[PDB]
């Protein structure tokens, strides 16, 4: 019964769609943006205030920002947990994720703007290659608290997993990741070469 | 007195944290920022936001995180549905309480020094609640069968919304009925009195 609004290249849309797969979920993934689903196209627009990409709606409701979606999918899907296992790592794991997506997330959808300045679209670039590892190092060091904490534990962490995509449409975007650490770059390519990653973008 | 709550006066998110504490009956205590140093108050939090909720060498201030750590760390009773259809559309809620009405008491009180700006602010926050009047019909409170971190979003927004001058009376319905009920349950009214 469940239902998955989804546009290509979207980086929200890949990112929920390999959290479904992950949780062994089966919702019916529909690509908004092809012409064949456009009657799904006038439904999202009734269920939704400004057609919010992705929503994820069954027949009781239609849910559409990345948090909630995040957190709903965990109360359908306990298997595998979502979050570390204890409160202030769960509460340390939200904040990350809010800047995660007010620094990285909407500015990748911004850059796919077709009437974006030159200058505008640089200075989104540069910003975002400004933080972008020291976001993976806080990233890594969460994850890596959160292990010691439940070493026999095995949760999603849901921050490595939106990193990946990060790097992901960092390489679509021809933006270079800045860092001449060859322990990062081997972290980054085992990262984009998860086979549940691979599955996701086809 | 193992856990500490720092407020601060006439803040929404101080309040809905003081009611969201006193449903779980934790020994937590409060205690109001401004009657501290800054040598204390840049200790509690290095940014200043308030509230601040710290036990032992913990500290959380994030304004979307306080309440849901609230409800995680000190769980019985729950402040979301137990049924899971309920609990996501009150977690939808929660995220368009925060980004869509808090920013009307923000708004409202940057410029409560334009009467005439704050005559505009206040008539298009009672077509607004009178369009959703449809909503708060049907349930003790906020679209659930008990008491939940909405209900808590919504005492403390009404609560600074009075301090501005726009109250809620005989004329919303369904909706004056349920801030009846509401300022009624003991944690709302303690966080209240002023
Ligand atoms: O920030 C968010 O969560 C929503 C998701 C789609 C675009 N904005």
């Amino acid at each position: 019964a469940m239902l998955l609004y989804t546009k290509k290249d979207d980086i929200y849309s890949d990112i929920v769609r390999m959290i479904l797969l992950i949780k062994g979920a089966n919702a019916k993934i529909v690509d908004v943006s092809k012409e064949e689903n456009s009657k799904h196209l006038e439904e999202l627009n009734i269920i939704t205030p400004n057609g919010n990409i992705p929503t994820l709606s069954t027949d009781d409701f239609a849910v559409y920002r990345l948090s909630v979606i995040i957190e709903a999918i965990e109360d359908l899907y306990p298997f595998p947990p979502m979050f570390p296992v204890f409160p202030k790592q769960r509460a340390n794991a939200r904040i990350l994720l809010e800047y995660v997506n007010k620094t990285f997330l909407q500015n990748i959808i911004k850059l796919q703007s077709p009437d974006l300045d030159e200058k505008q679209a640089n200075e989104i670039k540069m910003l975002m290659q400004r933080d972008i590892i020291s976001t993976y190092k806080k990233i890594v060091s969460e994850r890596e608290v959160n292990a010691e904490s439940n070493p026999d534990a095995q949760n999603i962490n849901v921050l490595t997993l939106i990193i990946t995509f990060v790097f992901y449409y960092f390489i679509k975007l021809k933006i270079s990741i800045p860092t001449k650490d060859k322990n990062i770059i081997k972290e980054i390519k085992e990262l984009l070469s998860e086979p549940n990653f691979i599955k996701t973008i086809k | 007195a193992m856990v500490t709550l720092y407020t601060t006066k006439y803040c929404p998110y101080s309040l809905r944290a003081r009611i969201a504490l006193a449903e779980k009956k934790m020994s937590t205590d409060i205690v109001e920022a401004g009657d501290l140093e800054p040598a204390m108050i840049k200790k509690i939090t290095p940014n200043g936001v308030f509230p601040v909720l710290m036990e032992k060498d913990y500290s959380i201030n994030n304004r979307k995180a306080l309440l849901i750590y609230i409800d995680e760390r000190f769980p019985a009773p729950s402040l979301l549905p137990n049924v899971v259809n309920e609990r996501i559309k009150i977690r939808l809620s929660l995220d368009k309480i925060d980004n869509e009405w808090y920013p009307v008491l923000d708004q409202i009180r940057k410029h409560r020094s334009d009467q005439k700006m704050l005559e505009s602010m206040f008539k298009d926050l009672k077509e607004s609640l009178l369009a959703m009047e449809k909503a708060f019909t049907g349930s003790e409170f906020f679209i659930s069968s008990g008491f939940t971190l909405a209900d808590c979003y919504i005492a403390a927004l009404i609560i600074c919304l009075e301090a501005e001058g726009f109250i809620i009376d005989d004329e919303y319905g369904a909706i004056y009925e349920y801030k009846k009920r509401l300022f009624a349950r003991d944690s709302v009214k303690k966080a209240n009195i002023k």
